């Protein structure tokens, strides 16, 4: 126990030697004006220890004030009635109703995963959006940031793909038992737009009854947002991998986590400077994207799907950059159907699905799923190709060859792209999909040969 | 022209300057986090002569 | 030894106080428990210690213990399937006894005592020995692991303890100069192993990618990055120089990497058969990888752990690939060490005592002869990563700050997945004027011309692409065109290979020279055939170009189906059709 | 003795109970590895001193730490043969034999020249490149800097240069064999491969006789680096000046240089005052630069030609700046000829030879190219420029008088710069290139004199 | 503290054809008008709290103009509401600062007319609040925080810039207080 | 700051009409910088003063009319810049409490237009 | 001292075509021709060499690199004299100081050398002074900060800026003296 302070201060703050506080504690500090805080001791010295202040400067006094240690590290409980219900905010979630009763008070920092200890996926996700789990492959062995931007709303294409995920016993890879309808949802920071959106949503998805999703609330502390990640996933981690069962953590906006993070770096003077957003970010992202693998030796896993915007429909600032970096090709939406009037628009033109024939296969999913996965991509590519060199020479440039891959662009774009927020079966999508490769002339394909042609029409 | 205009033309040389701006900017990051360490040298080396 | 208490915990970092006889770089437990470090700063009394591990749950107030003996890790057999990492502990140990989750601090033997293997002595009683010299072999799979006395030592042999497996801790041999020689044996990280002579770089390395290598080289001791803005092809092209290699022994450093960045990685080298066995891959690789959550000095440590063992080997008369992933993980390190430990900064927030380790790491790259009588070559080809996306970096550009050879891999190309992504626009070699001998004397003598004259194709394909950008393809001539459609086909079909098809993963010379010689003959019949004013529409349209077009989809036993076959076809039923 | 310690870590040092020291003292230090590690006290301070240790420390314990002064004055011995010999910074051959035998001990710093002792170079010789000897034409005591980027060898290329070297004599009326032609090497950072290369090219000519080589590699200290230049360069004054040779000095590789410098920059007291180096930048390039010029009353030469490595095509960084400034010849390799196979790629667009009527073009040099370079200047201009200037207007807006202009550009490049063994003299230059020259009309021969003209018609 | 969050549903007029009905945000909705103000923007300002539905209406600067900041002043009780049929100063709250006000003024600005709009809010009245010059807010707040240890560190501002920019927006919508009556507290946005 | 003060007392309190011409801003702002950099306040975007904009306001907001008073001091400031390019804070700064911008032509001045 | 700033309106000369035509040059002027990271501007000391008007020729550099005045430095006595016949060194002066003189001696250099312009100027003389480069005066100024510890002024900028630069400048250049003679100083500033 410690009394008496020596600098006032809003992020971090001086207490006197240390003799018996640990790295990361949990202190209760009576600010004497009737308010009470918590924090983290993040780094420790018997000069001057500086603990985590979580609320602003203002409404403290040296008139009262003690520290006081009430845990080793940070933890909190998972309760095994967690999944079908939201638990909005953290530490005491108000989600509006009474808590869930802390049954196995675990550490809440993280629990690392061995790299020895992770096998090669075998689940896909079937989800009611078909084309990007179409081309891309949505399966649980990659990760990729779906990049909003600037303009283009990050809420309705998160809260769509929300109840639009769903479930089969053999054309989602593993069982139905193996994945449940539940799923998390991890906030790196809400906004006024992220939240006032949301509010709807819980309602009609059935955050009752099959989601879960944690939440800063929008208007608790900064450093608020550098607590809700890894303390959204570490719970999820256990009912995953211990008790069996998939779930997906579908992030928000990272802007927010830079936002918050960043009043650490000058007040601890550390590196808050990349190109404008920190230097010493990855470092505690390393957590984050760790889990986000597959186990081996047990079943059931945690899959971070990134779902970040960007300041600027241009990437010169670190926002999508240090992610790209990070993490593995990227996902986007862009603009260029948005205008239009296309929703979903997904433009997957710079895009990069790292796996896509792994997690599926011929009869996890579908027998021509491993074939019309690069095939859809370089058609639909090299219909847009042709609008780039035809007005380069006058108004014209076009062939023969080039009038069936331009069509095939009209027959990609509001036929499979655009539709509204219909669920789409695996089946109903690559069926289809192959009366839309009748319009080159099949069987000596880019990248299918006579081997699902006469099968597929 | 057009074409060439609306594509890699107008955005690219708009783009251009903001990652030159950010990373000169950048660097001056490094001038105020020094700044302010060489301060403390001559505020220090003053306590040395009134608390040391 | 000695015996101080904590001062301050900084971060990962760790100071401690009351630390006499202190030595820059030794085992530094800080805490009752340890957790190893490494002394870097030493300030009086108070040697700054910069741990490996977490300092997560740490109170100050628990007493320090430092050997004070240099930085040293345990080199000798269990190289083969070990993982020795950067914190110091095998993960292989850890996975199965305290679960899928790691518990973070506390340390266990980086190479486990727990491994027996054979012992077939090669020396005998009352000889003398020098450093660097074999005592005994140990037949661990289908390799054969030496035992290599220590370089710079000498001492009689007092005995040699006969045949047969024991545990790796029995003396095996004593010297009658009183060493106590067991199976393994300590060196130091900062006392590297000499060399007897110096000698230049000339037996190629085929790492099983074609243009790759024929347009720009790589020898056994070369070196080439591997750019991948925006986290793009990158990640597992060095899978595929890693499935197969020319290079008898394998090398993956991972340090730093997630979940996804190394899941397929490692979990398909059980199912890859061995060249010198035929079972799990790992009869020939080492596993130095190390995990993201674990502290930013893990991941430094983890490249020097490498190089040592990578020389090791090279005195065993064994060449090694080694392959770091990704300069962002390197930078990371180096670039939150500074702020910790107060150390100044340089440009972009990177120490300017970052190249330290780093230049010296490069040094060791080179074909070489050892004093241990054997020679191989320590090949070692780092992955940068740009920070910007322009070279203009410090962790970028040390890779051309001094010169070799370097590979220019782009974003755009990795989109089609095209692999690998090699470009020829800012990508050069200087293995081109020291593998020219080796060629023309197992390789052929038609091939330092043959190489080049692919070259030219892309060099005239480039002053064009220009204007096909400035003009369309119909203000072009056949001509013009020519060198164009050429151009395709050596990207198309030659610029990708396919990774679900594993014998275009791994290629041969004999699947070199085939390839290189059919288009030849094309071009040189071509400035003919459409010197007759057939257009370049109608060669389109024709089969001769579709049966060329099958190399990304064929095998290495499906070779001499299209050598000897299309190659009359080729020169023959084009120039009356 | 001298124990308290107060930093540790690499080549730079503190150690305290000293004040009163000499600038420049060669100490001892007593390791705990058992290696005995030298240490110039640069710089002395107020209760404690700044040691700059030659070899990098790895094991020093603090409990026993030994200093002994060897001298006050850090210095250097001298020689007159040593010829023929190789060595490493720390003056120890390769061979494995023994080091020079001091005559006198001079301070490696050195001593500057006069201004008013420097008279104008007019010495020409042949570099075996025609290119040089005409637009530069490259005399003794001159600098030419090769201005070459990242991702562009220059230690290979220059090689070239370094074997085809040799004095004109019946051209300027008088021997310049007859003083011995000696040369200097000097890496300050190189690999395993450009090591033997060098001896290598060297070996083909047996040119390797008659040379000092200081040479450094990366794995051979971090802190001489910049120390061997500046001692080399005080043992080229003595064979050079006082002996009265021609001594060709050739340093290469100028960023290792700048690695080295960096580590001191900003780690210390010094600050960054321009890109991680120093401040002092200004005085680190001058001692080294301004080692060159000929003597009024010597008869010998230092010609000193830097060679760099500079960062890409960048000239506000600090190695392309200050060069400019510096020298009035220079001349620029660059990477557009380069990827074409022509060796040296001369690329002289911002490329500047100030010095070409006045100084270079008079007196032992021949004045049959004074006027000759100057036309060739603009004329090779109005080529390889224009090439652009008519793909920007439109794509065809020449004549057929400029087609001219155009017509010569190729030419000229390939045949004139491109030159592997081969070597023309002067007159063997100016010959064939004024027959290349009637590919133009008048007004692209203006600047020849009637003379030129005719004699090479 | 508040009930529950609720949602705008309250339609949205503010006299202006396409600037309403073509886009509503609604009352608890947060917009801005980018650009610099002046040169024919005054429109949309001076018209708004004449017409919209809002009960209160709330004006505040942090760094205006000079004539420009006083013709508006002098305008205001000449601009007349319907409901009131007269004076629009009536239902109008000033607290507005411009730079010829002290140092810390414009530092101070926000969190003052913030809080006194949520008293209205209790009382069942909406309040049309204008926060007029965020852009130049900061100019403040980075003077201050130079002769500290916040020094700036973003891209030229502070990082705790970052923080009450954004949590000024989290205070500011509709919902429904302790007492159970609902306001709304409508933000436009002039950044400069 | 002298002639301010005087210049209160010209125009609002003798019913004078005062017109205030500054010229050659660049100066003032290079000056105040040195001062401020002691004080330990730390300079600006493109090192020019971030603690400018206090201080310039305090010379410019002695401008505007006064109820009763008739007579008010009107303000013309004039300042440099390399092109009339906004990549500095000298024009940002300014451009936010004055009204208007008046900017020249190349091609005029050449002329001899003015 | 002198007795007033007077406004010159009598050039002067370099014996060129535009650098005294499409822009002319004052006696008692100031000039400055910037040619960047070297460009040819030591060329035009090869055209103030032995073709100005220059009575009285006072040459010096801050701390020029010597070999950009190995070629200068000793041209000049080879040369003629326009305004005698022998050496050029008559009319000069050549108070040069070079990198081959102090790394201090730099920082002094400009103020210091400006009293040696002054006294034959004062005479009844029309000096021509010219400081080579005066990006080599800058080099050694922001110098000081690294030795004193110090930094000098954000950005790559000099701490001292008009202080040390200005004043030197405008001390001399078209002045009437205290004796009612005409002092009057030609620059062309030779800067990059």
């Amino acid at each position: 126990e410690y009394t008496g302070i020596t600098y006032i201060s809003g992020p971090l703050l001086f207490v006197e030697n240390a003799k018996d506080l640990a790295y990361g504690a949990i202190v209760d500090i009576k600010d004497g004006t009737g308010r009470v805080r918590g924090g983290q001791v993040i780094e420790v010295s018997e000069e001057y220890a500086v603990i985590q202040v979580f609320e602003e400067t203002t409404g403290l006094d040296l008139a009262t004030t003690s520290v006081s240690l009430v845990e080793d590290v940070a933890r909190l409980g998972v309760s095994k009635e967690m999944l079908g219900r939201r638990f909005n905010g953290i530490g005491k979630p108000i989600d509006g109703l009474p808590p869930i009763t802390p049954e196995k008070r675990l550490p809440i920092t993280g629990l690392p995963l061995n790299p020895v200890a992770r096998r090669k996926p075998e689940q896909f996700i079937q989800t009611g959006i078909s084309t990007i789990d179409v081309m891309n492959t949505l399966v649980r062995g990659q990760k990729l940031p779906i990049f909003s931007g600037s303009g283009l709303p990050a809420n309705e294409i998160a809260a769509q793909i929300a109840r639009q995920a769903t479930v089969r016993p053999d054309l989602s890879g593993e069982g139905e038992k193996e994945e449940p309808f539940a799923v998390v949802f991890a906030a790196m920071g809400i906004t006024q737009r992220e939240l006032s959106y949301f509010i709807q949503e819980f309602e009609r998805t059935g955050a009752l009854s099959r989601s879960v999703l944690f939440l800063n609330k929008a208007d608790d502390p900064t450093i608020e947002r550098i607590l809700t990640p890894r303390m959204a996933l570490t719970v999820a981690e256990y009912l995953a991998f211990e008790h069996d069962y998939h779930v997906l953590v579908i992030l928000t906006d990272m802007t927010n986590y830079c936002e918050a993070l960043r009043e650490i770096g000058a007040a601890r003077e550390e590196i808050p400077g990349r190109r404008g957003y920190p230097g010493y970010m990855y470092t505690d992202l390393a957590t984050i994207y760790e889990r986000a693998g597959v186990v081996e030796g047990k079943k059931g896993s945690v899959t971070q799907i990134p779902i970040l915007s960007m300041p600027d429909d241009d990437r010169t600032h670190p926002i999508p950059d240090l992610t790209g970096y990070i993490t593995e090709g990227q996902i986007q939406l862009s603009r260029e159907l948005h205008r239009k009037g296309i929703y979903p628009p997904i433009d997957p033109l710079p895009s990069l699905s790292r796996l896509m024939n792994n997690g599926v296969g011929k009869g996890k999913t579908r027998e021509d799923h491993k074939q019309v996965s690069d095939q859809l991509y370089s058609a639909y590519a090299n219909g847009v190709d042709i609008r780039k060199l035809v007005a380069i020479i006058g108004e014209d440039a076009l062939t023969e060859n080039d009038r069936r891959y331009l069509q095939f662009a009209d027959a990609f774009e509001r036929f499979f792209i655009n539709q509204g927020q219909q669920n789409r079966s695996i089946e109903e999508s690559l069926q289809i999909a192959w009366a839309l490769l009748s319009m080159l002339p099949q069987g000596e394909l880019k990248r299918i040969s006579k081997d699902h042609i006469g099968k597929y029409y | 022209r057009v074409n060439a205009l609306e594509q890699v033309v107008i955005p690219g040389i708009r783009a251009q300057i903001r990652f030159i701006q950010q990373v000169l900017e950048q660097r001056e990051r490094e001038d105020t986090f020094r700044l302010k360490r060489i301060k403390g040298k001559i505020e220090a080396r003053e306590a040395e002569e009134e608390g040391g | 030894m000695i015996q101080g208490v904590i001062q301050k915990i900084a971060g990962p970092a760790v100071i401690a106080k009351g630390m006499l006889g202190a030595r820059m770089y030794d085992i530094c437990k800080v805490g009752e428990e340890g957790l190893v470090g490494e002394i870097i700063r030493l300030d009086g009394d108070t040697a700054f210690v910069q741990v490996y591990e977490d300092t997560s749950g740490l109170k100050v107030g628990e007493p320090v213990v430092s050997t004070g003996l240099p930085l040293a890790v345990e080199l000798g057999p269990g190289m083969l399937n070990g993982i020795y990492d950067g914190i110091q502990r095998p993960l292989e140990r850890i996975r199965e006894k305290t679960g899928i989750y790691i518990t973070r601090g506390v340390v266990v033997h980086a190479l486990d005592r727990e491994k027996k293997w054979a012992w077939t002595p090669m020396v005998k009683p009352g000889d003398e020995v020098r450093g660097g010299m074999v005592l005994g072999t140990v037949p661990e799979f289908g390799f054969t692991h030496k035992i290599l006395v220590p370089p710079d030592v000498r001492g009689r042999v007092k005995e040699v303890k006969p045949a047969g497996e024991y545990t790796v801790e029995e003396p095996v041999v004593v010297l009658e100069d009183g060493t106590e020689l067991k199976m393994y044996h300590t060196w130091p990280v900062r006392r590297a192993r000499p060399v007897q002579r110096k000698l230049d770089p000339n037996t190629p390395f085929l790492t099983g990618m074609r243009i790759l290598d024929v347009l720009f080289p790589v020898a056994m001791g070369g070196t080439a990055a591997i750019p991948g803005p925006f986290g793009s092809g990158k990640t597992v092209t060095q899978q595929s120089l890693a499935k197969w290699s020319n290079a008898d022994v394998v090398v993956y450093v991972g340090c730093g990497e997630r979940g996804n960045e190394m899941t397929d990685v490692l979990v398909e080298f059980p199912e890859l058969t061995d060249p010198k066995t035929g079972g799990p891959l790992m009869h020939r690789t080492v596993l130095i990888a190390n995990t993201s959550n674990m502290p930013v000095a893990a991941r430094e440590a983890s490249i020097y752990v490498g190089v040592t063992i990578a020389e090791y080997f090279r005195d065993q008369g064994f060449s090694v690939a080694l392959m770091a992933d990704s300069t962002s993980r390197w930078a990371e390190a180096l670039r939150e060490i500074s702020s910790r430990l107060e150390e100044m900064p340089a440009e972009e927030g990177y120490p300017p005592y970052l190249a330290a380790r780093l230049a010296a790491f490069y040094e060791r790259a080179g074909k070489v002869i050892t004093l241990g009588g054997e020679e191989g070559a320590v090949t070692i080809v780092g992955a940068v990563s740009p920070p910007g996306g322009d070279m203009s970096e410090p962790v970028t550009q040390s890779t051309l700050r001094i010169v070799g050879a370097f590979w220019r891999l782009d974003a755009s190309l990795a989109f089609r997945r095209h692999f690998p992504a090699i470009n020829w626009n800012g990508s050069y070699s200087l293995f081109t004027s020291a593998l020219d001998p080796w060629y023309r004397e197992n390789v052929a003598e038609d091939y330092p011309e043959l190489r080049d004259a692919i070259s030219e194709l892309l060099q005239r394909e480039a002053g064009l692409q220009e204007i096909v950008q400035l003009v369309g393809p119909d203000a072009l001539q056949d001509a013009e065109r020519l060198v164009i459609e050429v151009g395709r086909i050596i990207r198309e079909d030659f610029l990708q290979q396919n990774a679900y098809h594993e014998v275009d993963a791994y290629c041969s010379m004999k699947k070199a020279y085939g390839i290189m010689k059919m288009i030849l003959a094309f071009y040189k019949e071509a400035e003919a055939a459409i010197k007759r004013g057939v257009s370049i529409d109608e060669i389109l349209q024709l089969p001769v170009l579709e049966r060329i077009g099958r190399a990304r989809y064929v095998s290495e036993e499906e070779f001499p189906a299209y050598f000897e076959e299309a190659m009359k076809e080729i020169q023959g039923a084009f120039k009356a059709l």
